[PDB]
RNA sequence: GUGGAAGUCUGUUAGAGUUGGUGUCCUACAAUACCCUCUCGUGAUCUAUGUGUAGGGGUGAAAGGCCCAUCGAGUCCGGCA
RNA sequence: GUCGGGUGAGAACCCCGACGGCCUAAUGGAUAAGGGUUCCUCAGCACUGCUGAUCAGCUGAGGGUUAGCCGGUCCUAAGUCAUACCGCAACUCGACUAUGACGAAAUGGGAAACGGGUUAAUAUUCCCGUGCCACUAUGCAGUGAAAGUUGACGCCCUGGGGUCGAUCACGCUGGGCAUCGCCCAGUCGAACCGUCCAACUCCGUGGAAGCCGUAAUGGCAGGAAGCGGACGAACGGCGGCAUAGGGAAACGUGAUUCAACCUGGGGCCCAUGAAAAGACGAGCAUAGUGUCCGUACCGAGAACCGACACAGGUGUCCAUGGCGGCGAAAGCCAAGGCCUGUCGGGAGCAACCAACGUUAGGGAAUUCGGCAAGUUAGUCCCGUACCUUCGGAAGAAGGGAUGCCUGCUCCGGAACGGAGCAGGUCGCAGUGACUCGGAAGCUCGGACUGUCUAGUAACAACAUAGGUGACCGCAAAUCCGCAAGGACUCGUACGGUCACUGAAUCCUGCCCAGUGCAGGUAUCUGAACACCUCGUACAAGAGGACGAAGGACCUGUCAACGGCGGGGGUCUUAAGGUAGCGUAGUACCUUGCCGCAUCAGUAGCGGCUUGCAUGAAUGGAUUAACCAGAGCUUCACUGUCCCAACGUUGGGCCCGGUGAACUGUACAUUCCAGUGCGGAGUCUGGAGACACCCAGGGGGAAGCGAAGACCCUAUGGAGCUUUACUGCAGGCUGUCGCUGAGGACUCUCACUCCGGGAGGAGGACACCGAUAGCCGGGCA
RNA sequence: CGAGUGGCUUGCUACCUCGAUGUCGGUUCCCUCCAUCCUGCCCGUGCAGAAGCGGGCAAGGGUGAGGUUGUUCGCCUAUUA
RNA sequence: ACGACCGUAUAGUACGAGAGGAACUACGGUUGGUGGCCACUGGUGUACCGGUUGUUCGAGAGAGCACGUGCCGGGUAGCCA
RNA sequence: CCAACC
């Protein structure tokens, strides 16, 4: 996690990083299926290693609590 | 580093040149501009009043 | 004295301008005589260097080949519209008028075929509220109730990238490789650190500005500096 | 155990720099040099060439620093005896 | 460097040999810039050369640079210019928009050349051998031809293929050494043509419900392994090239580790890592054409820049030569280069100075201060506290081990790889040289890496992430230009402009009276044009009515400038200092008082604290980590000291040669007193004093060097400031023109904006010209 | 209260020096003064002695090491004739 | 070119109720200063002899280099305290 | 003490 950042930079700045990076690299079920095999290809850029499906979401995570409101309305 | 001697030492960069309308080594060949005629600047020869005294 | 940097910065030097040459493409909608007989497939998705976010690169049925503002949820393979016919879908273009209303859009136009102008930035949208044959009403991400003309187009959903903004830059080297890439002098001295000659607040013996910091609406340029016409300031009240 | 992150550590690798000696020099080797010690050395790093910004103007992580040994306003000639 | 010798009129330094040394990322090899003939030969020594000179980068005279395939030339990059258009009083000026051109010689892209021979000096250029590319012609084949591919690309980790080099094993050829049998060198051979293909991707078969696979991640019924197949690599292997070339000769064979080069897998980005010409796609024979420019040499402790043959500065590649060791480290040594970081001779060679070695006992007593010097040191094993943001602190600390020889064990395919065991054995000392941390505690500051005063400041200053406030919906906010126009901006509030604070953590009190900003405003005040009255046959002018912004007045606002006292159990002027911290990097008093520590402590640390004159983003407190930052203490150690000595190298001294500068009113062998514009070698009185020369450390010449940087004076200069004087940009606002029709309104036709266009939005407004009022250190 | 001497402090003056006489403390090295701290020789005593206290001659010699502080001075410690 | 001090004998004496406690003189030593000298002790001693690390000369022998001794041990003369 | 101005 924030283990690279050493003694530095104080705890919530990577208190956060850790966090944001730990929901950022999780398995994410991917839309043109259903399997855990997203990954990111760089800022807001996902990819299903399963089926290839390259598309575009947070930046962070592959959905975004305002992306998941489209749906709906 | 000083800026006398041991800056001199990386001077090695060509810019006045012989100019091809009066034959002064003023021709900026990075500028294609030369200093002393006015060459790659002005059709019209460079000239000034101030390059004597006012009243001569 | 000396200008201060606000004012170098007009001339539009080097230093002060945006690495253009290194710029991707202007992601504006495209123009459709009519029809909305315009759908293209989505082909790849890419990094924009000037907004920090990801585009995807559409090809149409015509056969034109152009990056387009990508709201969140558009992958490869994908189809898209844009006309007045359209689909009422995520990464669909459609005049606002054929916008049901309640529903987020992005890279809203300001004046019909200006190719998109509000809401843009990563992860955010504009919310449809309000119809009409006269006017459509739209809440752009600032709060603010925008009226614009019916006839002005934009993409449904929001924008990719969402989130950027919520982990901090941590060290001083990740703000500077952003900062590289956009039209910005960085980093900051403050004018209470500069000389008397470089700013207003500059000079004294201890830091601190000699003058209150609020600024009138018609300063000339190199004395507008602080805070700008605020209409308020500090936290209280 | 694997893995190999890091404006991470050691390091006269290259390379960059310069804390102290208030050493040597001070009609110098040198109009900013020499020696030892010392700091940085995967990054906001260092570096070559090309290119751009010009004088009340630039450029400045700001020291009134730098803009050809010259800067709290360059240089040249002129105003000017 | 030395001994011999060569040449010469002349030899320490020109040449030969020997012996002795120096340089190893350079003192060697190839080059970029830049220089410009410095290159080669012959003849010279008046000039230049730190002495000499027969020598030379010097002087005289000649000579030398050879290209289809190495650069240029071609392409486009940041970006530049030209023309058109527009602005400007105007232009050699100026932004945009079109078009054209320009813009890369090591080091961006790119059609094609290798090996050897030759010259005093060139050489992938000439010559020999072999080969290749493009275009054009002719002939055969071909109808395909443009879709696609390539040119074409970041950072970090890593597998596989693989050449050179190096090393190991054995053979062959030659050399060296002379108790042994060792040691060294060589053992060669290109472009190109042909051929082979690992990886990746894909296809067939197959049928895994737990197997397949990796250094690691991973893979699969949406079809795993296995089997077969398509496509498909090297500057690589293999064959030719080659009874080519090269070598005195032999003219090897295998292996390991493997730079180059080839090809894959993984990870990172609030960062996304060029473009274009060109090439491929798209066969072959023979022939012809391939012009133009560059080509020497230096590339640096003498060919460049620095006035110099300057200890400075100056890019690239040789990053794989041997031992060593972790190593592109030290040290030693090859290939190669040099004795030119170019004056010599002499004295046991004194004083004194620069570098440096060794010092008994004491051990920081020295000093502002351990400044300087030293101590420690590599690797392995054991062991490791407070505190902490749980990362760290940490190599904490502290303790032990370390060579050689003989024979072995373990890991691994193996190394000329690594980890151990047993026995034997030497020294004062086994990281034996070299290389190579001294350690610990308390406090202050700044969180951290980072920045800076080229040339006296590296810090606590600047930056920073983080916190915060302000402006702005884009025909925007902010900023540049006289204008035409422009940056921000291929940007759009998760934006970016303007400011303040300065990581995290816990927090951030009270004050809106003054000043600033902003909002509102019945009434008051408030300019010009038009309008009305008076005046004038007109005009000047006087007065009136209307009244915009602005001000009065009201309100909001302190993470806005800033403020938080005196008196009494409110007063000025709004409030009257809260949490914290506190004798502070702020406390004058002050060496405050108590304690700790010391023989003794204006220091330091802890506590108290009425704070001359602490205090909350003018941020307060706190704080792990970090630091060439400030202060204090301890252990260790030591010539810092007691108290100095001896030694080493280079100078100093004498000799040959070369050969400056600073300074100079005059006189001048002075000393003690006095006098004098009161600080005299020179005046007065005495004293002393034979001349000259060498060495010395510097008492005096108010020594030399610089028309005092302090201070004052001048109706001197400049930079800076502001509620100084006076003005000028700029912004806001009214009015007039642009400007049209029917104190409130509709319309469309100018004009503006959006749109490729149709058309849409807006609209007599806005923009622009003129003028009036307000603000106006932004500027003079 | 009165009378003086010195020229270490401080003040006063503006005579010398602004085409410069480098500034505190310390250090090192040399000479000197006496208004004497010790040492020699004396006088007095509220001088038994021992020792103090005060005074006279006297400048030959000596007057040291350390803790805080840049400090001078001073405060402090152990030695000392 | 010598200054000063301590100690012993005088003496537990003179003096004094006691407590306490001298001197003349004769001696031994210390300290500061001074001049000289090296038998003794100590330092140095890149004369010299030895041990030994890396590397090179093939090993051996014998040597160079590692800063003007690579490092370590001993040390004559001389010079010194 | 003192090394200028406060
Ligand atoms: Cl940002
Ligand atoms: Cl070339
Ligand atoms: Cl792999
Ligand atoms: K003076
Ligand atoms: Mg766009
Ligand atoms: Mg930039
Ligand atoms: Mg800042
Ligand atoms: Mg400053
Ligand atoms: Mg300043
Ligand atoms: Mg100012
Ligand atoms: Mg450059
Ligand atoms: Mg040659
Ligand atoms: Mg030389
Ligand atoms: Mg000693
Ligand atoms: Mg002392
Ligand atoms: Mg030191
Ligand atoms: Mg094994
Ligand atoms: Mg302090
Ligand atoms: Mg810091
Ligand atoms: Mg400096
Ligand atoms: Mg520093
Ligand atoms: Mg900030
Ligand atoms: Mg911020
Ligand atoms: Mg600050
Ligand atoms: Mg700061
Ligand atoms: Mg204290
Ligand atoms: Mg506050
Ligand atoms: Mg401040
Ligand atoms: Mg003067
Ligand atoms: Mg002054
Ligand atoms: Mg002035
Ligand atoms: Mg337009
Ligand atoms: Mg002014
Ligand atoms: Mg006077
Ligand atoms: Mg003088
Ligand atoms: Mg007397
Ligand atoms: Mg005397
Ligand atoms: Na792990
Ligand atoms: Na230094
Ligand atoms: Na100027
Ligand atoms: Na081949
Ligand atoms: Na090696
Ligand atoms: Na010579
Ligand atoms: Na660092
Ligand atoms: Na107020
Ligand atoms: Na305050
Ligand atoms: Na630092
Ligand atoms: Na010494
Ligand atoms: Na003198
Ligand atoms: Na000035
Ligand atoms: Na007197
Ligand atoms: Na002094
Ligand atoms: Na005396
Ligand atoms: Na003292
Ligand atoms: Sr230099
Ligand atoms: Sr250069
Ligand atoms: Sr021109
Ligand atoms: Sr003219
Ligand atoms: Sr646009
Ligand atoms: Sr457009
Ligand atoms: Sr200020
Ligand atoms: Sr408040
Ligand atoms: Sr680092
Ligand atoms: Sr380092
Ligand atoms: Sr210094
Ligand atoms: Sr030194
Ligand atoms: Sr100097
Ligand atoms: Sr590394
Ligand atoms: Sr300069
Ligand atoms: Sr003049
Ligand atoms: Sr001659
Ligand atoms: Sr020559
Ligand atoms: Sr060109
Ligand atoms: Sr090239
Ligand atoms: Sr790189
Ligand atoms: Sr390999
Ligand atoms: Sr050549
Ligand atoms: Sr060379
Ligand atoms: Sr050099
Ligand atoms: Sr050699
Ligand atoms: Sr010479
Ligand atoms: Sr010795
Ligand atoms: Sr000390
Ligand atoms: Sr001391
Ligand atoms: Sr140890
Ligand atoms: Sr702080
Ligand atoms: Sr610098
Ligand atoms: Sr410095
Ligand atoms: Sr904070
Ligand atoms: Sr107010
Ligand atoms: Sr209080
Ligand atoms: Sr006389
Ligand atoms: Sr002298
Ligand atoms: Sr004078
Ligand atoms: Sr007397
Ligand atoms: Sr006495
Ligand atoms: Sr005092
Ligand atoms: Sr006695
Ligand atoms: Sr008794
Ligand atoms: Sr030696
Ligand atoms: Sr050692």
């Amino acid at each position: 996690r924030s283990g690279r950042f050493g003694a530095r930079y104080g705890r919530v700045s990577r208190r956060r990083v850790a966090e944001i990076e730990s929901e950022m690299n999780e398995d994410h079920a991917c839309p043109n299926c259903g399997e855990d095999r997203v990954d990111r290809q760089g800022t807001g850029i996902w990819q299903c290693s399963y089926c290839d499906y390259k598309f575009t979401g947070g930046s962070y995570k592959p959905e975004t609590p305002g992306g998941k409101t489209v749906r709906r309305s | 580093t000083g800026a006398g001697t041991p800056s001199q030492g990386k001077k090695n960069t060509t810019t006045h040149t012989k100019c091809r309308r009066c034959g002064e080594k003023s021709y900026h060949t990075k500028k294609k501009v030369c200093s002393s005629c006015g060459f790659g600047k002005s059709a019209k020869r460079r000239d000034y009043e101030w390059q004597s005294k006012a009243g001569e | 004295g000396r200008r201060i940097q606000g004012q170098r910065r007009g001339r539009g030097t080097s230093t002060f301008r945006a690495p253009s040459h290194r710029y991707k493409a202007d992601l504006e909608h495209r123009k459709v005589e009519d029809g909305d007989v315009i759908a293209g497939t989505v082909v790849d998705i890419e990094h924009d260097p000037a907004r920090s976010a990801p585009v995807a690169a559409v090809e149409f049925e015509d056969g034109d080949r152009r990056l387009i503002l990508a709201p969140e949820g558009v992958g490869v393979g994908d189809e898209l519209q844009v006309g007045v016919s359209a689909e009422i879908a995520p990464g669909n273009t459609l005049p606002l008028a054929e916008i049901p209303e309640g529903v987020p859009v992005c890279n809203v136009e300001s004046s019909p075929g200006d190719g998109g102008k509000f809401a843009r930035a990563s992860g955010v949208n504009a919310q449809l509220l309000t119809h009409d044959r006269n006017v459509a009403v739209v809440k752009l991400p600032s709060g603010e109730m925008k009226r614009l003309d019916p006839q002005c187009r934009a993409t449904i959903g929001v924008v990719a990238g969402g989130g950027r903004t919520d982990k901090p830059f941590v060290k001083a080297g990740n703000k500077h490789h952003k900062m590289k890439a956009r039209g910005t002098k960085w980093p900051n001295v403050r004018g209470v650190a500069m000389n008397a000659v470089d700013h207003p607040f500059g000079g004294g013996g201890r830091q601190h500005p000699g003058k209150p910091k609020s600024i009138s609406r018609n300063a000339p340029p190199g004395r507008k500096v602080g805070d700008i016409a605020s209409k308020r300031t500090g936290r209280g009240g």
